[PDB]
């Protein structure tokens, strides 16, 4: 919050124009998927790759 | 090859018949056809036939099993 002054030589004012309280809000979202994804076969794959590490 | 083979399945249509020596000739040039053509597969191993401590399966080779036909 922010705020300001007034600036009035006198004390007994009591009644004036005031200030005013406004909320603000900061939104946070998801994104997009992040997607690797192959097709093969598994045994020209798995000739010199186990497990597939 | 392919002249004697037609040979063989034209004369009937002139209806006559092949003589022993057309039919030796005809056997031999295919013969030599399939010399030509033959390929022979040879057999892999099944898959799950263990490839053995000697061949260093834990850093030169990477699979503990055979991979198996392609």
């Amino acid at each position: 919050h922010q705020f300001s002054s007034l600036r009035t030589p006198t004390g007994d004012i009591s009644g004036q124009n005031k200030n005013n309280l406004i909320s603000g809000k900061a939104t946070g979202r998801v994104g997009n998927y992040i997607t690797v994804a192959v097709e093969y076969q598994q045994l020209e794959e798995a000739i010199k790759l186990n497990q597939l590490e | 090859a392919v002249g004697y083979q037609l040979l063989l399945r034209m004369l009937s249509d002139y209806s006559l018949e092949p003589t022993p020596q057309v039919l030796s000739n005809a056997q031999r040039s295919y013969d030599a056809l399939m010399t030509d053509t033959l390929v022979v597969p040879s057999m892999r191993r099944r898959g799950d036939f263990p490839v053995g401590q000697g061949n260093k399966y834990d850093v030169f080779t990477s699979d503990r099993y055979y991979p198996g036909d392609l």
